[PDB]
């Protein structure tokens, strides 16, 4: 049986996260998404010559949902905290996320990737050095990544697989 | 033979640069399921000649806004209804080409009034042009539809046998000032908590929905029913926790977490998956999960029903998912799946589809997202024959666990409750004294009277 790695996308609503998880597992060249089929979540990969499956749990739309997060983020074993390049807030709530997942897991070096997402062409109010120097305070890595481009998105979860690895 | 297109733009033929559809055909009706087409192309099929296509109008009507406005809607549909003439041929074109389009028009604006009327709530020109319109509509086949459309318009401008015996345990009737998780009946929290939470999930509606409009900027304005319904079932899940971590006294606590599966029990006789998550959310939250000594003094029978109902939620859903295509209603939803498939279905697909260099909208994005609406609406038919108590229903609807702290505030108090009832190994487990002056045994989850 190969690895399957229990990845847990993290982040503020309203702000184009669903699209990381959604590029990923979308084979480019095919724009057409199924959210209610296994095949949508689910994802066979290699990762530095080892084949493994990534099972990506993404609650996008359930943000009101707030004394669900507990629940949801301790079937992860890794985690995408996601803000939006456009979206300070976003960017600021990442703090709060982290604790929890600390909090629920019941660790201070929980295998975590920051995550920038350039959701639309509105305007970067989050700087790379910003989101580069929070990443470094918490001691984990920074990826920015592109939602019209799928550009980062693959080295966004392969960073996360080999943190787990790692870990 | 159709007019030119130069003076009647529905009369354009179809072709794969304005019109393109599914290989399938529409179950029941034999009917082709379009994929995407133009505005012009996807109103000429609204108001198809040939056949009436009440899937694609009830799809359209639900979904449209994201793609068209309501006042250029109903200038297209008027457009379409005005066809100008290109004898034998003539006879035929008013019987086999004006006479059922002009009536398929007429049943689009009797849809749209009876299950859209907040277009016309929200902008009263719209409503003032539709009734110009209605106005000037002229024919003896005409009439019937006329006076239909014009009957709704006023009302909407306007605008079973015996249930079980309600159950009483500590709390008596009247006696509010005593109700608490444990001096009210396991069997009545449950109903009147069902009751609550059937209603809020009732009162949804698709306007809510679509458009992913409860996760934008003006959500409150949008989305009032569905937050009102989230907001309820967080409250319930932090009531449940506070319950469990101010209970400090180790055998209170345990009584406290087996009324709580004891209410969960109930919510799976009721088919209430809302209040059974509402319960297993509380359960895995970090100040519950952790209160080792209180869950090894629960019964097996007990912790086997907690298990079960967590695996509903392992998965992304499995069991929940075929759980609920299983039943029949009345039934309580969990609505975060919905939530979550709407949003990624309009973000995870195209608003537009380009085919030899023209932008044709994509319908089937919409249909996606209609399926699940209509999923929704199966579920807000039926009522359950279960009798309000009007004073416990006003008790959970006042319930404020926060009170006036926020959500971090909050929710740390609860962490550091847990850690002080049962402390972070090897820390010693301390003795608390008891909060309740009543007794602690359950009157259980089987009705009392027949
Ligand atoms: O047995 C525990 C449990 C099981 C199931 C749920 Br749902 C919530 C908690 C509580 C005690 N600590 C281990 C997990």
């Amino acid at each position: 049986h190969m690895t399957e790695y229990k990845l847990v996308v993290v982040g503020a609503g309203g702000v184009g996260k669903s699209a990381l998880t959604i590029q990923l597992i979308q084979n480019h060249f095919v724009d057409e998404y199924d959210p209610t089929i296994e095949d949508s979540y689910r994802k066979q990969v290699v990762i530095d010559g080892e084949t493994c499956l990534l099972d990506i749990l993404d609650t996008a739309g359930q943000e009101e949902y707030s004394a669900m997060r507990d629940q949801y983020m301790r079937t992860g074993e890794g985690f995408l905290c996601v803000f939006a390049i456009n979206n300070t807030k976003s960017f600021e709530d990442i703090h709060q996320y982290r604790e929890q997942i600390k909090r629920v897991k019941d660790s201070d070096d929980v295998p975590m990737v920051l995550v920038g997402n350039k959701c639309d062409l509105a305007a970067r109010t989050v700087e790379s050095r910003q989101a580069q120097d929070l990443a470094r305070s918490y001691g984990i890595p920074y990826i920015e990544t592109s939602a019209k481009t799928r550009q980062g998105v693959e080295d966004a979860f392969y960073t996360l697989v080999r943190e787990i690895r790692q870990h | 033979r159709l007019p030119s297109a130069d003076v009647y733009r529905f009369a354009e033929p179809d072709s794969e640069e304005n019109i393109i559809f599914e290989e399938n055909m529409q179950p029941k009706a034999g009917i082709p399921i379009i994929k995407a087409g133009t505005v012009i192309k996807l109103i000429e099929r609204l108001t198809y000649h040939m056949y009436a296509d009440p899937n694609f109008v009830r799809t359209f009507l639900t979904t449209y806004r994201s793609f068209c406005k309501p006042q250029e809607l109903l200038s297209l549909i008027i457009e379409r209804f005005e066809i100008p003439e290109p004898s034998a041929e003539l006879k035929r074109f008013r019987k086999e080409y004006i006479q059922p389009v002009q009536l398929r028009v007429l049943n689009v604006c009797r849809h749209w009034v009876e299950h859209h009327f907040y277009d016309f709530e929200r902008d009263a020109y719209l409503l003032q042009r539709m009734e110009e319109f209605i106005g000037t509509v002229r024919g003896k086949a005409m009439k019937k539809w006329v006076e239909s459309i014009t009957k709704i318009i006023q009302r909407k401008k306007i605008a079973q046998s015996s249930p079980p015996t309600v159950e009483w345990h500590i709390s008596r009737p009247g006696h509010i000032e005593t109700f608490d998780l444990l001096t009210l009946h396991p069997i009545e929290i449950a109903r009147q908590l069902t009751l609550l939470e059937s209603d809020l999930y009732r009162a949804v509606q698709p306007s809510e929905l679509v458009g992913s409009v409860w996760t934008k900027e003006d959500k409150e304005i949008n989305s009032p029913n569905l937050l009102k319904m989230i907001r309820h079932t967080t409250n319930l899940t932090l009531w449940f926790e506070k319950c469990i971590v101010e209970t400090e006294n180790l055998e209170e606590r345990v009584a406290v977490v087996s009324r709580i599966i004891e209410i969960l029990q109930v919510f799976q006789e009721l088919n209430n998956f809302n209040g059974v998550l509402e319960v297993v959310s509380a359960m895995n939250s970090s100040p519950v999960y952790r209160l080792d000594h209180t869950f090894e003094q629960i019964p097996s029978r007990q912790k086997k029903i907690l298990e079960e109902a967590h695996e509903l939620s392992e998965d992304h859903y499995k069991k929940y998912l075929a759980k609920l295509r299983s039943i029949n209603p009345p039934c309580v939803p969990f609505f975060g799946i919905y939530l979550t498939n709407i949003l990624k279905t309009e973000e995870g697909n195209p608003e537009v589809l380009k085919r030899h260099g023209k932008e044709l909208i994509n319908f089937s994005k919409r249909r996606k997202v209609a399926e699940i609406t209509g999923e929704i609406q199966q579920y807000q038919n039926q009522p359950y024959c279960l009798r309000v108590e009007s004073d416990i229903k006003r008790f959970f609807e006042n319930l404020n666990p926060m009170g006036n702290s926020m959500e971090k505030e909050f929710t740390d108090y609860l962490f550091n409750k847990s850690l002080e009832i049962e402390p972070r190994n090897p820390k010693p487990l301390p003795r608390f004294p008891k909060k309740y002056s009543y007794p602690l045994k359950s009157p259980g989850v089987r009705p009392s009277n027949p």
